[PDB]
This record gives C-alpha cells, structure tokens and sequence, in this order.
RNA sequence: GAAAUGAGCGGAGUAUUUGAGCUGUGCACGGCGCGCACGCACUCUUCUCCGUGAUGCUCCAUGUUGGCGAU
RNA sequence: UGCAAGGCCGGAAAGAAAAGAAUUAGAGGCACCAAGUGGGCCUUCUUCGGUAAGCGGAGCAGGCGAUGCGGAAUGAACCGC
RNA sequence: UAAGCCCAAUUAGUGAUUGCCCAUUAUUCCUUUGGUAAGGGCGGAAACAAAGGAGAAAGUGUAGCCCUUCCGAUGUAGAUGUGGCCUGGAGGUUAGGACGAAGCUUAUGGCGUGAGCCUAAGAUGGACCGGCCUCUAGUGCAGAUCUUGGUUGGCGU
C-alpha cells in the first residue's frame, strides 16, 4: 500500500516538554512534573523559561496520530490480526510486537506481502524491490 | 512653518428658553488648532462671562477665517497669561510676521520659552497689524530700515536628504560611505 | 500582638458578585398575620364564604356541560 | 459612635427646622392612611412616641397594617447580599403619604383624557414639537465676546 | 426510490423558490437604496439653500443638534471603577476598541458623560456608518456572530419588513427612524482595527491635546483610520 | 481582553446525558431524543429531557393521585372523546386508600406489582414508552404527570431549625433529645415559630 | 479547476437609467407690511441583461519550468 | 346609596404617545452539599493620633496577594495592558 | 548649530489624511481545547470485478459518528471532571515466549498538549508474560535536621 494523503504535518512543537531544573539532579526525571511551587519561575510564566503543557499544543486532528510514512500503527501480534488491516489498509499499518519471536515473524511477514498490509517493523527490504 | 493655530469665529447664543425667549447672539475670535478646541473655548468664555453653559447651549457657527495677502506687517498681539505667582499677568507684545495667525503662533511660542505658559492658561486678545510708526521696540522697528543688508553668516548648509552621507573625503564632494 | 481591628474594604465588591439581591413583590409573603385583629377576624368571615361559593360556582360550571 | 443605643448620631436627625417646631398639625390627624398605600417615614420629633429608628427616616414603603394610632410599613433594608423587606411599625404622625407615583396617575388619567377624545368626539391638545430640530436664528442683539482688560481688574 | 423522487421533487420547488426570493430582494433593495440616496442628496441640498438665505439677511442657521452619536472604547480593561464599569457593559463596549452608534438624547449623553476618559465619541457622517455596516458590520443570529453577507441574511434576522436591507441598517442607524434601537441590539458591537498613525494620547481629552471626549464631527477620521 | 465579568454566573447546569447504567432507559434515551428533534411537539422535548433526570428528580406518583386529576379532566370533556393516555417519567405506586378507579390507561416507566393489578382489573391498561410512541407519537391526547417531591423526608429536613420561621426537623437518631433549650419559652427562649418572610 | 455563482467566468445587445446641466407648475423656504442659491410632489457622464442544486452525507486525490535523485 | 375588606361580572388597555423621553455580550425565580480563608498589604482621594516616619488607625474605590507581558535603566503595588 | 529646558510640527506658507520603533493588547488568518453552545447529514440515490480511493456509529466522554458555524481560554488556596495515564493482585476474554519472557541499557526513533505508550538495537539476559473489560489495594517521590545501604568532593590533604 501506499499512504493516504492529507495536508502537511505542522507540529506545533517538536521539542519535548521536560521537567524544570532537572539537569543538574541525577534522580530527576525528564518526564513532565507540574510545578506546584509559590514562588516558582516556570509556574509564574516568566520570560526565559521553559513553557508548560497546554491544549493550545495539541496536534491538528486531521494529521494527528499518523507516522511519517503516512500511517496510524496498529499493533499486531500474530497472522489472524493480518486480516483486520485488509479493507483498513491505506490508514493503518502493522506494528509487530516486541514479544513476538523469530519463528512467528516470518508467518507475518510472508503473508503481509501477499494481503499487502504495510509492516512498520518489518519487511522493508523486500517491499523496497516490489 | 505655516502655523499650528488657526483664526475661529465661533459664533453661539443661550438658548430659547420661556425666561429669555430671545437671547443674545456672541461673537468671540479665538485661535486655536481646530474648532473641537475653539468651541470649548468658547464655551469657557460663555461660562466666566455670561453665566452661560454649553448645555443649555447653540453654536450658531464655527468658521475659520482665511488670512490675507503674505506681507510682512507688525502685529500687537496684546496677550494674557496665568501663572500660579502673579496670576493674570498682561503684556503687549508687538511681533513681526506675514500673517496674522503666525503672529500669535510666535506669541504662543515665546510665552512658552520666556515666560513657560501653556496654551490653556493664555488669552489672547485684539490682534492687529499696526504700522512702523508705531512701533514700540527696537528689536522690531530695526526691520523697518529701507536698506537693511545684512549676511547669511555662521550656517548649517546640509545636504537634501537623498544625498546626504556619513564619511566624505575630506577637501572632496565623494561619499566613501554612505 | 495587635492586628488590623475593623475594615470594610473588599465587602462591597463580596457583596455584588452574586448581587443585591432585591426585593421581593408583594403578592409573595404577603402574611397579614400579626396585623390590627378586628380587620383580620373579619376578613376570614368573608373568604369561608367566597370558599364556599367557589365550590358552588364549579359545581354550576359542571352541569352547564352536562347539558351542552 | 461609641455607643450603639436606639438614638445614636440622631443629633441633627431627629431634630426640627428653625422656626418649624411645635405639635403635630391638624391636618396630619386628619391625613386617613389606607392599607396597600405608598407612605413615606420621617420621624417627628415633638412626638418623641412610636418613632421609627434612624435607618428609617428618608424611606418610603407599603403600608400593611393600620392600627389605631399605628401604621405598618413594609420598607426595604438591604443587609449582605440581598435586600429584605422590613416591617416596622410606628406611630401615624411618623409617616406622610408619598406622592411618588403621582407623574403615574397623572399620565394615567391623560390617558383616559385621551381615548376618551379619540373614539367619541376629535378634539385633541397638539403635540409638542422638539426645540432640537434646525431652525433659522434672527438676531435682534449681538454682542462681542472678548475679554477686555478691565476684566482682570477684580 | 419511492421514497427519494418525492424528496428531489420537494427540493425543486424549494431552488426555484429560492432564486425567485433572490431576484424580489434584489429588486426592492435597488429600488428602496435608490430611495435613501435621493433623501441624502436632496436633504443635503436643503440646507445649504437655507444655510445662503440665512447669510444673505445677517441671520444665522442653527443646525439641527445631533441625534446620533457614534463611539469607540479607547482604554482597556483594568482598573475600572463599579460606576464606570457598569456603564460600559450597558453601552456593550466591554473590549478596547469596540464601537457602538448610540442615540443622543439626555439619557444617553449623561452615561457618556460619566465615562468620559475611557471612550472616544463624535457625531458619524453617512460614509462612516456604511463603512462600519459593509465591512465590520455583522449580526446575532442564533446567538452568533455571523458577518453581513447577503441582504436576504439581513432580512431573515429583523423580520420588520422595512429593514430588508443594509441601506435599511445605515438608513435607520444615520437617520434616526422607528428602528434605531432594534438595528443597533441586531448588529453586534463594532470591533474596529487601532487606528493607524497612533493616537496622541489616551489619558487626556481632546481639547487637553489627547484623545477622549467628544469631537464635533471630527470623529470621522479618527475611525477612517480603524475601520 | 474582554470585560466579561459576571459571564460564568449566568452558566447553568444541564447534563445532556443520564448517569443511570439501565440498558432499558438507553434505549428510551435512544427513542426520545430522536423524536425530540425530530418533531415540533413539546411533548417528546419534556419527556425526553425528563427522561434524562436522576432517580430523586423522577418522584413517582400514586395511582390515586392518577385517578384525580384524570376524574378533574374528564369533568371538562364533551364524552364523544375518550380519555387522555396518563403519561408519567417515573413509578406508579398503588394506592391502598383509594379501592374503585375508572378505566385508564396509563403508561409509566414502571408500575408496581399490585399497581399494575389495580389497573388492569379496573378495565384499565399499563403502557410503556416504546408502546406510547406507536399509539399517539407526538403526545396527543396524553396527560403527563409527575409525583411529588415535598414530603420527603430529607426535605423536611432542610434548613436551620433554630432561626425563626423554620419549622425543618433536627438530625438526630434520639427524638426526646433536643427538646428543651431554645425549644420551649421556659428555657430561656424557644424559637419563634413564625417569622415575616 | 474534484460542483470557478462574477460589474470579474460565460452567453445575449447597443443601449440601460445614475448623476451634471437647463428647467415647467403647485407647495415648502427667504425677505416685505418680491426673490428662490433650482428643496418636496408628479447637452455631457455611465456598460445593461439574464445564466448553471448538492442525482456530492464526509474526507482525500489533477498544473508549469529547472536543480537533485539511475539502487 | 358612603367607607374598609375578600371575591364575582362586564368594559378599556398610545402594553405605554409626543416633548432629547433610556440602555443592556438583560434567561427570572428556588434549593441541596461542601472546600479554602478568617495574619493581609499598597495606592488616587477623604481622614485620626504623631514633630515625624518605608509609623499607627479608619472611609470610598482600585490593585498586589494570586499574574505574567510591554514600558519607567533596576523596583510585589506606578504607566500601558 | 544639544543628544538640555519650554512650545510646536511631520517631510513643510506646496497645493490638506497616517514621519516610524517596539507588546502575551487590537483587527484578521490558521491550529487546539472547552461551551447554558447553535445548525445540518445518517431509509447507503443510481452506478462501478481483477489484470478515481476509503469512510458514514442516532452519538456525554475515544484514534472524538461526519461536516459547517459562533464565543471563551492565564491563576495561588480550593472544588470538580476526565472510553486520562501508571503499579501490585483477583474475575473474565484475547494472545506472546528457548527462532529468547521478565529485568537492564540508549546520539532507538516514532506520537501523545501531557502523565505516558510503542518500535528498534544490545557483540545483554536466560523463563516466564502482554493487551482489553471489570474487581481490588500496603498503588505514583525531590526535599520531612526523612529511614536503611552504598558512594563522593574535601584529599594523597
Ligand atoms: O439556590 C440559590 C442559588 O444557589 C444561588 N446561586 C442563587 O441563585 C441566583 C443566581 O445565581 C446563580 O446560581 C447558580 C448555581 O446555584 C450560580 O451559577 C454559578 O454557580 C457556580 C457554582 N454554583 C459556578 O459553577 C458557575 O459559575 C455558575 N453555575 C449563580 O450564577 C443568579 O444568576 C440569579 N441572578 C439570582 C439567583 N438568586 O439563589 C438561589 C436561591 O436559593
Ligand atoms: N390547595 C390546592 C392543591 O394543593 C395541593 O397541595 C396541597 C397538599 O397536597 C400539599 O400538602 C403536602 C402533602 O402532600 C405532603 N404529604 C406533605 C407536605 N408537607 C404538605 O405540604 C403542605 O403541608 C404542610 C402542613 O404543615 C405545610 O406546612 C406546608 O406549607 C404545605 N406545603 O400542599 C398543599 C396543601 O395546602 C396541590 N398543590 C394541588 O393539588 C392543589 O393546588
Ligand atoms: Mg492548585
Ligand atoms: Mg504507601
């Protein structure tokens, strides 16, 4: 399959919205804490700080979940859930699963080139010649 | 500079009321920068002289009066102004202009240098253009000489604004930048 | 030790935020409980009778329809 | 006012206008008060019986109750948030009748003034033209308004 | 199919009806702004005949005081006293730069007068009210601002069937009429661009050399700067 | 940027959807909010927006109160016309004290089980919602009723209790507790029983 | 150009009726104890008409000219 | 036969004219349940004690508290927003 | 011969408008999100093989049933909502794993506003475990002169 097309992917933002003054602690995560702080520069807005997660940042819905090959991922973990993404095909794309194993992966991988469902994690060398 | 204050003749009245059925119609000559000042002014003038407010008010009209021919004529433009100290100070002030609303823009601008007075605490009454022979001060009736000759000296010729430039070359009209 | 004794400052701007309410008509509470007696004694001689000929005046309204 | 009494701050409240005191007037026991009627309470002083309290002296309210020698008036207090309809009682020379609604009942029977020359007969007062509209002015005096200098001289 | 021929054959009667309703609008919208426009031509003759026979005698013509006035908010929303505030939420001026056309009479220049430093009023020519009807002119339908589009949109929202119109609206908006009040509370309130070239300044009356007050007609180009 | 100040005040609460997990009133709510857009009757715009209120807002009705107000309708109709169809968004309870009824037909959206009796034994007849939309679909020649909401227990308790004019009922599980002081003139006051508005 | 709703894209013509002039006759206006600066009533300048529902409920797919790109 | 009261019956009703003759981003009226707070502080103006105070205490409003942003080089509170 | 003070202009007695510089303001154009939100469509119109395409759910809330339109949006203390995320166990269902599960690692990208989820590579591991609906609780750490273990600069002082 070939993708579904629609308007370009704007990103209102692509850079992450980490947690404040984590740098300089080892056990801090990146991972976005509010600040709850009364006297906090991030909380009370200032000017060269790092901004907070907000609705205005949310993604156009037109263009929101779909991966940059023009696809939404569904995730798939053995042949039968091949047989979903037939008439959902130009939307949705395979995602095996990590758990799935070597000997399960070729089952997939052989019958998603003859159904013709896009694998995101799989087969790409031989969909590259066909 | 063709000046900031232009000469009204605001014309205005009471009002018909059943008191006064028919009042009395003012003229008042005041020079100001456009009639939304020269009514209020008026209306100030109706109010400390003839217990008239704007409200129970008519402007009858508010024109500008067009100014002459541009001759060089001496104005007394005999001029009142408040200051807190010595309230109501009253000059005489004869000046040398072209118009006669130029002559009280130059009397606005030196109450305003000589003496710090705003527009809204001057009166300006009884401008006129009087002859060389009744000039007081001689810093005015030295203008009055038939053969008066005197040199441009001490000057800031610049350049016209699209030629201007930042370094030229010293002896030379060139610009090596700008 | 001391404090701030008595302020009326941000009452006013309290009070009109969920309004004056205003006052109410008066067709509503409008009690005559504990009004000049003789005027009150008198005034229930009358509605027991205006009671009773609103159960007569129903009750005549119903047999000109039985009729129509 | 550092006491909290019944007349506190009633100093030049409750007192009477030079040259106005004395008795209550004949026509003030008279005066019938009806029950449903606009009155107005001012406390007299001189009677110094059945006085309504300070707060109730410009106000103007419904009467509820008549008594002998009483008047009710319904009188609204607002408190917090709300405005509460206050029920005091005085004494009948506390209270005049209010002509509030007097510009009411005056364009309320021109009202049947008109109507009643309208349907039956046509003769009508005009109506009144706006003095806002432009008209042309006659002069028969102008003056000139300038300012002379005598006028600084004062 | 039974079914959907007898709705196709409903929907037909319902587009020759539509383009019929078109065309009858378009018609008494031509005649009816042909109309005004003699009235504003003609009446404007009016007085500057009256206004020569005045000056011919030595009397003067005392022009008819204004009964519209046209006002825009200058100042924002912060630090507004309970009086004045109030008063700008009954004019429905609530955000910088939001005008109205209001009337001119005593209770209206009384509340103008009580919120003077935070508006900027004057008296509306005829090119300023159609300039603000045409292009920032728009309307509450179902509770919603919707922008004049179509004059059949006009006459679907007064249903008066003498404001059919946008001639209508700046007729009744310019001289007074019947209708003043109910075009006004159908059209939303003005949201106008800030002027370009600046203002002088917002914190002193017109006559102190700023910007609020009133301007005897001089309010035009202040608003031929925003609109 | 707006001066938008008393603007969230004049928001009201309303709830589009029901809070109740019955499959039986999704299936109504399926029903009537079809038939409340898609039909000029105020009928289905109430009983579709009835439909959606909680079980304390759905107070049932007795069938003796049924039989009341259907007996002061029936005296103003011509009797060449039947009867409305009682139509009420709630329970119909019996009613002991009441024990001849005329023929009614009443649809509820439950009846008891000796309600349902007392109907059907009186030449009457039980309906339900899916069945009131075939036989009138707009609410024609219906009555719709409610039930009652004062008398309840927890209204009588609503209130102070010991300001003047309340007469609401204390919480408390001792009834011959709080009866002494502020409750009886002898104890140093007692509440006043009546208070102007 | 995947419904181009136009004084603009089309058809159909030589005119349409907007102003400016110059005006008639009543009224209104301005002076008196006849004027009307052409207000209200009934030759110059300009393009004027009719056109196409959705039998499409929604979304997404169609230029031109180079540069790069040969597994 | 008047008066006061509560009803009943019929009538009229610019739904409020004209005189500057209102306006409204005007859904009105009820009720339940329960947080946090109950140290405030600043300012134009009015003001009290004080020699005074970046002092103490009040009045009307607006603010900071709780809020940045654009300006006054810097400044919780000023100007603009 | 101000880059100072008081007045005044806007390209200058030339013939009329607004010298220009800066906002989390204003106008307008996009996108998101929530409404006391407001309208429309949902009886598959006909027709169409491979060698013009897919969707269309009577719907609080989703990867929102699909479109069109309008308005609002910051906030401490606080309240609330969330087919909002995460952890241990239990009832059901649906699947993974010696062709490599849990765990660990990261210049492994992807996408979600975010909490987070998922893929890939380990030249890591060596036997268990995921997703969804419900049920349950010893269920989320950055600080309590926090507890216990270890480590570190001072310092080869
Ligand atoms: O029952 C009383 C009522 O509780 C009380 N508010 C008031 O009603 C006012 C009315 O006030 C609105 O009532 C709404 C809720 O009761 C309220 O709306 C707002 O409430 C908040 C939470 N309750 C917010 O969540 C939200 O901003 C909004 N819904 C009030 O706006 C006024 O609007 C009326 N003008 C007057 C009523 N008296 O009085 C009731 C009497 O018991
Ligand atoms: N009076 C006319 C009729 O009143 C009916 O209502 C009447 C009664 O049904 C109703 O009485 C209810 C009672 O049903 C219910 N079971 C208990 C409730 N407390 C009572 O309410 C009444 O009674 C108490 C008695 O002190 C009063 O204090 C209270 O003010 C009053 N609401 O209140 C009215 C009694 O005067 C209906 N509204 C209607 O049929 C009709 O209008
Ligand atoms: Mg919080
Ligand atoms: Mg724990």
């Amino acid at each position: 399959v070939k993708p579904t097309v629609s308007k370009a992917i704007v990103k209102k933002r692509t850079k992450r919205f980490t947690r404040h003054r984590y740098e300089l602690f080892p056990q801090l995560s990146s991972s976005w804490r509010k600040p709850r702080g009364e006297d906090s520069p991030v909380r009370r807005r200032y000017k060269g700080q790092k901004a907070m997660p907000n609705k205005g940042y949310g993604s156009d819905r037109a263009t929101k979940y779909i991966t940059p090959s023009g696809f939404r991922s569904f995730p798939i973990n053995n042949v039968e859930d091949l047989y979903m993404l037939v008439m959902q095909n130009r939307k949705y794309a395979g995602v095996i699963s990590h758990t799935v194993g070597a000997r399960k992966r070729k089952a997939i991988a052989r019958k998603a080139m003859e159904l013709d469902v896009r694998l995101a994690n799989g087969n790409a060398k031989l969909r590259k010649i066909a | 500079v063709k000046p900031h204050l232009r000469h009204y003749q605001v014309v205005g009245r009471e009002s018909p009321s059943e008191k006064n059925p028919e009042p009395t119609v003012y003229k008042f000559e005041v020079f100001a920068p456009n009639f939304v000042v020269a009514k209020s002014r008026f209306w100030r003038m109706m109010r400390v002289k003839n217990k008239v407010k704007a409200t129970h008010g008519d402007v009858l009209s508010c024109k500008v009066v067009k100014d002459a021919k541009l001759v060089a004529r001496n104005y007394l433009v005999d001029i009142a102004y408040y200051s807190q100290r010595c309230g109501y100070t009253r000059m005489v002030k004869e000046f040398r202009d072209v118009s006669k609303t130029g002559a009280v823009s130059q009397a606005y601008h030196d109450l305003a240098s000589r003496h710090r007075a705003r527009y809204h605490n001057i009166e300006v009454l009884n401008v006129k253009s009087i002859p060389d022979h009744e000039v007081k001060h001689l810093s005015i009736a030295q203008y009055h000489a038939p053969n008066l000759s005197f040199p441009l000296l001490q000057r800031r010729i610049k350049a016209a604004r699209k030629d201007r430039a930042i370094f030229v070359k010293k002896n030379t009209k060139r610009a090596v930048v700008a | 030790a001391k404090s701030k004794n008595h302020t009326n400052h941000n009452q006013s701007s309290k009070n009109h935020r969920n309004g004056i309410k205003g006052p109410m008509p008066l067709h509503l509470h409008n009690s005559k409980r504990g009004s000049w007696l003789p005027a009150l004694v008198n005034a229930r001689r009358v509605r027991k009778h205006n009671q009773k000929a609103a159960l007569k005046k129903r009750r005549e309204r119903i047999a000109a329809f039985a009729a129509k | 006012v550092h006491s909290y009494g019944y007349k506190s701050g009633t100093r030049h409240l409750f007192a009477k206008k030079f040259r106005k005191h004395g008795a209550p007037s004949v026509s003030t026991i008279l005066t019938n008060i009806k029950v449903g009627d606009y009155v107005d309470v001012v406390a007299d002083s001189a009677v110094r019986e059945g006085m309504p309290h300070k707060y109730y002296h410009g106000r103007t309210g419904i009467v509820w109750n008549v008594t002998p020698r009483g008047v009710g008036v319904i009188i609204n207090k607002p408190v917090r948030t709300r405005t509460l309809r206050k029920r005091i009682c005085v004494r009948f020379e506390h209270v005049r009748k209010s002509r509030c609604q007097e510009a009411f009942k005056a364009k309320e029977h021109q009202f049947q003034a008109y109507l009643a020359a309208k349907k039956a007969g046509k003769a009508l007062p005009p109506l009144k033209k706006s003095s806002r509209m432009g008209g042309i002015v006659r002069p028969k005096n102008v003056e000139v308004l300038a300012r002379r200098v005598a006028d600084y001289e004062a | 199919a039974a079914f959907k021929q007898q709705q196709t054959e409903n929907f037909k009667k319902a587009v020759v009806a539509r383009k019929a309703a078109k065309a009858a609008l378009k018609k008494t919208a031509y005649l009816r702004a042909r109309k005004y426009s003699r009235e504003y031509r003609g009446a404007e003759k009016k007085l500057v005949t009256l206004r020569r026979q005045a000056a011919s005698h030595g009397n003067y013509y005392l022009e008819a005081k204004p009964k519209v006035a046209v006002v825009t908010r200058i100042r924002g929303i912060a630090k507004v006293n309970p009086k004045q505030r109030k008063i700008l939420q009954l004019l429905r001026l609530r955000q910088i730069f939001n005008t109205v056309f209001v009337k001119m009479n005593k209770p209206m220049e009384n509340m103008l007068r009580a919120v003077e430093p935070y508006i900027a009023y004057g008296y509306p020519s005829l090119a300023t009210v159609r300039a603000m009807v045409y292009k920032r002119g728009y309307l509450k339908i179902n509770g919603q601002r919707v922008k004049i589009t179509d004059n059949q949109m006009i006459k679907d929202k007064y249903n008066n069937a003498d404001i059919v119109c946008a001639e209508d609206m700046v007729n009744q908006i310019y001289t007074c009429g019947k209708h003043f009040r109910t075009v006004t509370h159908g059209m939303w309130p003005f949201k106008l661009a800030p002027p370009a070239g600046g203002m002088r300044q917002k914190r002193r009356h017109f006559v102190e050399g700023g910007d609020y007050g009133n301007r005897d007609t001089l309010i035009n180009r202040f608003l031929a700067r925003m609109i | 940027g707006v001066d938008l100040t008393g603007i969230s005040k004049k928001s009201r609460v309303i709830r589009h959807h029901t809070y109740s997990t019955n499959p039986y009133i999704k299936l109504l709510i399926k029903l009537y909010k079809f038939l409340a857009k898609r039909t000029s009757s105020g009928f289905n715009k109430v009983v579709y927006q009835r439909l959606i209120k909680s079980r304390s807002n759905r107070a049932p009705i007795s069938l003796s109160r049924i039989a009341v107000v259907m007996k002061r309708k029936a005296v103003f109709t011509a009797k060449s016309k039947a009867a409305p169809i009682a139509v009420v968004v709630g329970d119909v309870l019996d009613d002991v004290r009441m024990a001849r009824i005329p023929a009614m037909r009443v649809c509820a959206l439950r009846f008891s089980k000796s309600a349902r009796q007392s109907i059907v034994a009186a030449g009457g007849e039980c309906l339900t919602f899916d069945q009131l939309a075939m036989i009138a679909p707009t609410g024609k020649n219906t009555y719709l009723l409610r039930g009652r909401k004062s008398g309840r227990e927890s209204v009588r308790h609503f209130g102070a209790s010991g300001v003047p004019g309340s007469h609401s009922k204390p919480y408390a599980t001792n009834r011959g507790k709080e009866t002494k002081r502020g409750r009886r003139t002898g104890r140093s006051y007692k509440r006043k029983a009546f208070r102007h508005v």
